[PDB]
């Protein structure tokens, strides 16, 4: 109409440009993106290591497994403040965490009346109950449990933790110390926390990993279609 | 950025080979394609173009209907057919890319070109001479003047212009009113009103002779002129 | 004028009030429910326009039954035959209108639920496709009788209940809402079996069954509701093909009958908000 | 230690004397002065183009010199480059780490720079030979995570990074030229001068500092603020900047004054703001708060004159263009609007 | 120790800062009002303009 010969061309060119970028759109939400955090010796490079590779600031990591592309984010060289850049990860659907059993007898560095157990519990409490990540759910993975055998065979608990009535057996220590990271999470009718104990076989860290990630899809249908 | 083309020689009337051209050097999965036709010792005139990704593709009031034409994105060739042949289609055809967005310049590069030979309403541009002799260092001002005014609503107009390098193909220098190619010297000049426009070149080398021909893109059935030539 | 007068005499037809102010509740209640969902920017996906359009149609529904509350009585012998057609076809268009936009909200469900499609942004062909769809199969409904089955020719081939509309038109509605009926349980009972196999065998270990529980509950109590309160004027029309004239007495007062199909349709906002927590809270705020 | 203490209460009396000579300055406020003029009475602004095709949060745009075409960059690791005046795409540049918070656009129209989380600042070529758009350099010098960066030159970019530093890059050799050092909190915003001699940096502590490009060295300090900084633009005399913030607060500094002139605060907002600029002729305030909608507060007035209640979620960036003909705001609900 | 050197810094950065010159609250604040009166015919966002010649018109 109004338009002239090579204006009709111009806009052709962005219908195009259109098409393309709702092409790559349909792409990248189809995969599952989840962070990953955790505190310094919690283990994240054992973790993110003994799991299958297919792939200095924000590290991506890329693999698939079950016809499912997902994708782990490693924000661990920021040494910014955090509440800065944690609004670009308002949407993810699942939250890995790291910590470590057997780092319960050890001290932060420069310091000895600060346990580095209990630094974890603030994170992992400022985590959960931080603003934005109050729909996305939480899968929790304990890292070391052989070394934390060893270490509370002769060690008591009572030395972290001073209200303890048990016996200084892993079996209920363990349920002990996840009980107590429960306890950590105030939005108890918007998110779940799913805890694993990682073990020697790479495998079932990945399996639990997969039935987390499709549990919560299958949640957010649900809560989609107004079904529940 | 290179154009190679083939597919060119003797053939007869009725059937004949097809025009096929390469392009390597450019992203060609997004550039518009057209054809330009050159008789020998007359003037060139357009043929038909593809828009990028094969959208709209049209074709010049002659050959309307008579001509097949496509591209190939995974190979960046372009092939060209001919259905029926005629006295008048021995000529010099050429393959020139084209990108449309705001900004930018369209046929800037025009290619090699190949050679065929056959044994046996629209704006109009007219140029104001044909050929005028010329001292090394004047300035000359060659003019074309259009049948219609090229000015548009939106402010600019469509009026390009190139020259023709005797030997080889030609190569644009501004492409709406003054604003110059990129590898042109700054020499050249451009100006114009809507109806009568001209060209006034500063220093006049031998580096720089041949047929300056002026062409319309506000009408779609693009039109060149009859050619300016300079003498030595 | 003489058809009319002439078939009501035929056929043997020669407490209100709650009528009609339980359907300027179910009015008031619907005009809520769907300013609640036009006025906040949040229920704007594919989903929620499915709500609205049964909201619409309920609507429709509880105007032209109040319409033909107030027209029944002792000027529908002189009221010309016309009106009376359609009358009846915009009662019709509106119930066919409200189970068709069940039976798409069903649909879209049991689309959504099938893949896991991961995010809500959905093609907006199929929404327009099935509310047009569901739209005019509805007025098909509602304007077919005017063409055809008039029982101005025929005698004693119109029903009962209601004169001058045949028993094949009848028996055609009885079973057009026995197939949406059945297709509205097996849906149902497909997009429940599919979150309870699912759930069971392919997350199996979490140390976090739940979330099918509380589904079972929303598909059983949907179900019945629809059917406990179509049931009565389903059993009506069924047995009015089969009931022979001059000779059928529950035919007569046949007023509850409807009373019941359109409290349904007043009652399923309530469901449709109740269930969903978002909805619900938003409610509240307004 | 006895010569840490000596040097800690020489500071101190410093800091004292330069409060001192700040107070005697004073004697007329703002607002005092700017009481004899004829206020606006009200802004309308109705939004003209809906520049839509993003999918994902935005978190900044840049105007071109030209007042007609603009970048924008997004969360989903797209570079789009609109036009404003017909709505249509010029370019769909893709971006490596799709985590980006800054753009810029050259003054020649050339380069256009994109940062992000990556503390990577990309600078893209837009006049190839062919027929794409390459990655012509690409600086990494930065420990924090970049923030905001400006084009001080063709060659030369000027970049603020997360770790408590800003650097002056050089895009031919590919190394920084000067490092300016000297603040404790994240740097998150800067801002050129008109004649492109000095800028200066909003920091994470309620504090502003002043910079020259040729010295590299700390001119003057301007603190008041309470939470911290958020956003800075120029006045278009030069001798003049306002500074967002957290606290529902932005106030107006001066130069050849160190000493704040005059804030604007209301009671009905809590709210943080996001971004600051001024007008062609330095009369109106445009601010983005994170409250869905903007304001439209004036300079010399400390009033609120209009609200660009246009949007759906909180917007991350907006700037007035060159001729000063519109205003582009872009929230995170993947929409921008061309306001006028 | 190793703070020394920064307090040094700091104390002489302030001592730098201490010695630039101060004008007059009122000449800056007339000065600022002056630039905002004198381009104000040049504004086209205060200034209303008619649709003829806005760009962006709709
Ligand atoms: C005999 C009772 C009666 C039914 C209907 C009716 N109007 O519509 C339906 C209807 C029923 C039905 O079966 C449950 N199914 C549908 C469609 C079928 C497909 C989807 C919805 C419609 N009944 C209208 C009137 C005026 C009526 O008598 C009113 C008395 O005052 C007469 O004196
Ligand atoms: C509105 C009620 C009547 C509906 C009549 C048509 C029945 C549904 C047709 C479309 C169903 C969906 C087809 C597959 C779509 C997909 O997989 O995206
Ligand atoms: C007049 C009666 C009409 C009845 C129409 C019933 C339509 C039922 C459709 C059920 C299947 C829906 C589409 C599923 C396609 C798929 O994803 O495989
Ligand atoms: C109240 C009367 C209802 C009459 C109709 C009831 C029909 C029930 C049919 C249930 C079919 C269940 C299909 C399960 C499919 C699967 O195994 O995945
Ligand atoms: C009087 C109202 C009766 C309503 C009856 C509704 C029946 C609901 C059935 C619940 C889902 C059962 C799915 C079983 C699937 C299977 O066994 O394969």
């Amino acid at each position: 109409c109004t338009l002239s010969a090579e204006d009709k061309a111009a806009v052709e060119r962005s219908k195009m440009i259109d098409r393309n970028l709702r092409e790559d759109g349909e792409k990248a939400a189809r995969e599952v993106k989840l962070l990953l955090l955790g505190a310094g010796e919690s283990g994240k490079s054992t973790i993110v290591k003994q799991m299958k590779i297919i792939h200095t600031g924000i590290v991506e990591t890329h693999f698939t497994f079950k016809d499912l592309h997902f994708k782990m984010f490693d924000v661990g060289g920021q040494r910014s403040e955090r509440k800065k850049w944690i609004h670009c990860f308002e949407g993810v659907t699942a939250i890995i965490f790291c910590v470590a059993l057997s780092d319960y007898d050890l001290v932060l560095a420069e310091d000895e009346e600060m346990n580095r157990m209990h630094e974890s519990m603030k994170l992992f409490d400022s985590i959960c109950n931080n603003k934005w990540f109050t729909d996305t759910s939480i899968i929790l993975f304990l890292n070391k449990k052989d070394l934390f055998e060893e270490k509370i065979k002769k060690s008591p608990l009572t030395i972290c933790y001073p209200e303890y009535a048990g016996s200084n057996t892993y079996e209920e220590a363990a349920a002990y110390i996840q009980c107590q990271f429960e306890d950590l999470n105030k939005r108890k009718d918007t998110k779940e926390i799913y805890t694993h104990f990682t073990c020697a076989t790479d495998t079932k860290n990945v399996q639990f990993v997969f039935d987390a990630v499709t549990d919560v899809i299958i949640k957010n249908n649900l809560k989609d279609c107004g079904l529940f | 950025v290179q154009l190679v083309e083939s597919g060119g020689g003797l053939v007869q009337p009725g059937g004949s080979r097809k025009l096929s051209c390469s392009a390597s050097g450019f992203a060609f999965s997004s550039f518009g394609m057209h054809w330009v036709r050159q008789a020998p010792e007359k003037g060139l005139e357009w043929v038909a173009y593809i828009s990028s990704g094969s959208g709209t593709i049209y074709y010049a009031d002659t050959v309307k209907g008579r001509f097949t034409i496509s591209r190939d994105d995974p190979k960046n060739t372009l092939f060209l057919q001919m259905t029926s042949l005629r006295s008048e289609d021995t000529a010099m055809y050429y393959c020139v890319r084209s990108i449309y967005y705001y900004g930018s310049s369209p046929f800037d590069f025009w290619g090699q070109g190949t050679t065929l030979t056959v044994s046996s309403s629209d704006i109009v541009m007219t140029q104001a001479t044909s050929s005028v002799p010329v001292t090394p260092g004047e300035s000359v001002s060659i003019s074309c003047r259009s049948s219609k005014s090229l000015l548009h609503s939106n402010g600019n107009t469509y009026l390009y212009w190139f020259l023709q390098r005797p030997g080889q193909s030609p190569q644009l220098l501004i492409y709406r009113m003054s604003n110059l190619a990129s590898g042109v010297p700054d020499r050249f000049s451009g100006s114009g009103s809507g109806t009568a426009f001209t060209l006034t070149i500063s220093r006049l080398e031998a580096e720089d002779v041949g047929v300056y021909y002026c062409m319309q893109h506000l009408e779609y059935p693009l039109t060149f002129g009859a050619g300016t030539k300079l003498e030595l | 004028y003489d058809i009319i007068v002439r078939h009501y005499n035929y056929t043997g037809k020669l407490t209100s009030v709650v009528f009609i102010l339980i359907c300027c509740f179910i009015i008031l209640e619907n005009i809520f429910v769907l300013l609640t969902i036009w006025k906040t920017k949040k229920f704007h996906r594919p989903m929620y326009y499915f709500i609205g359009n049964l909201a619409l149609s309920d609507l429709l529904a509880g105007v032209a039954y109040t319409a033909n509350l107030l027209l029944s009585g002792a000027t529908t012998y002189k009221l010309t035959p016309a009106q009376w057609f359609l009358r009846e076809g915009s009662m019709f268009v509106a119930l066919s209108a409200s189970v068709f936009s069940l039976l798409a909200i069903a649909i879209e469900r049991y689309i959504t639920m099938l893949k896991m499609k991961l995010h809500n942004g959905s093609n907006n062909f199929r929404l327009f496709l099935l509310i047009s769809a569901c739209w005019v199969i509805s007025l098909i409904l509602g304007g077919l009788p005017i063409m055809g089955w008039n029982c101005i020719s025929a005698l004693s081939s119109c029903s009962t209940v209601l004169p001058l509309y045949h028993k094949h038109y009848i028996l055609f509605c009885t079973t057009v809402f026995t197939l949406l009926l059945l297709s509205i349980v097996i849906l149902y009972c497909r997009i429940y079996s599919l979150v309870r196999t699912r759930s069971r065998r392919l997350t199996f270990r979490k140390n976090i069954s739940e979330k099918s529980l509380a589904l079972l509950k929303t598909v059983i109590i949907v179900l019945s509701v629809f059917i406990a309160c179509w049931a009565p004027l389903f059993i009506l029309l069924l047995l009015d093909v089969g009931c022979k004239v001059k000779t059928c007495d529950i035919l007569f007062r046949a007023e509850y009958f409807l009373v019941l199909a359109v409290l349904n349709s007043g009652t399923n906002p309530i469901i449709y908000t109740l269930t969903n927590k978002e909805m619900r809270r938003a409610f509240i705020r307004i | 230690g006895s010569e840490l203490d000596q040097l800690r209460q020489e500071a101190e009396q410093l800091k004292n004397q330069i409060r001192d000579a700040r107070k005697a300055c004073a004697d007329a406020t703002l607002s005092q002065i700017t009481n004899n003029i004829d206020p606006v009475g009200r802004i309308q602004m109705r939004t003209r183009r809906t520049l839509r095709g993003h999918l994902a949060k935005i978190y900044a745009m840049h105007w071109g010199t030209d007042s007609r075409l603009l970048v924008s960059a997004s969360q989903d690791g797209k570079l789009i480059i609109w036009d404003s005046y017909t709505t249509n795409k010029v370019h769909a540049i893709p971006l490596r780490s799709s985590w980006v918070m800054t753009c810029a656009y050259a003054p020649s129209g050339n380069y256009v720079a994109c940062g992000g989380l990556d503390n990577i600042c990309s600078i893209y070529n837009l006049k190839t030979r062919e027929g794409n758009v390459r990655v012509s350099r690409e600086l990494a010098g930065h420990t924090g995570y970049l923030s905001c960066c400006r084009f001080l030159d063709d060659n030369q970019i000027v970049t603020s990074s997360g770790d408590t530093t800003c650097a002056l890059w050089d895009i031919e050799t590919g190394q920084q030229t000067t490092t300016f050092t000297g603040h404790t909190g994240d740097v998150m915003s800067l801002s050129l001068a008109p004649d492109t001699r000095l800028f200066v940096s909003g920091a994470c502590d309620a504090s502003a500092k002043l910079w020259d490009v040729r010295e590299g060295m700390c001119r003057q300090t301007f603190t008041g603020h309470e939470s911290d900084i958020n956003a800075i633009c120029f006045f278009p005399n030069g001798n003049a900047f306002a500074t967002g913030s957290d606290d529902a607060t932005c106030r107006l500094f001066d130069l050849r004054a160190d000493q704040e002139l005059m804030t604007y605060s209301h009671d009905n907002i809590i709210c943080g703001i996001t971004s600051v600029s001024f007008s062609k002729s330095g009369r109106l305030l445009l601010a983005g708060y994170d409250d869905f909608n903007c304001n439209v507060w004036d300079a010399l007035k400390a009033d609120r004159a209009g609200v660009l209640a246009g949007h759906d979620n909180r917007v991350s960036c907006l700037g007035v263009t060159d001729d000063g003909m519109a205003v582009a705001t872009g929230s995170w609900d993947s929409f921008l609007k061309i306001w006028n | 120790t190793a703070s020394i050197a920064q307090a040094r810094k700091l104390v002489e950065q302030l001592k730098m800062e201490a010695n630039i010159d101060r004008i007059k609250v009122s000449k800056a604040a007339a000065d600022l009002m002056a630039y905002c009166e004198a381009h104000a015919k040049e504004d086209p966002l205060l200034t209303p303009v008619p649709a003829s010649e806005n760009p962006f018109r709709e």
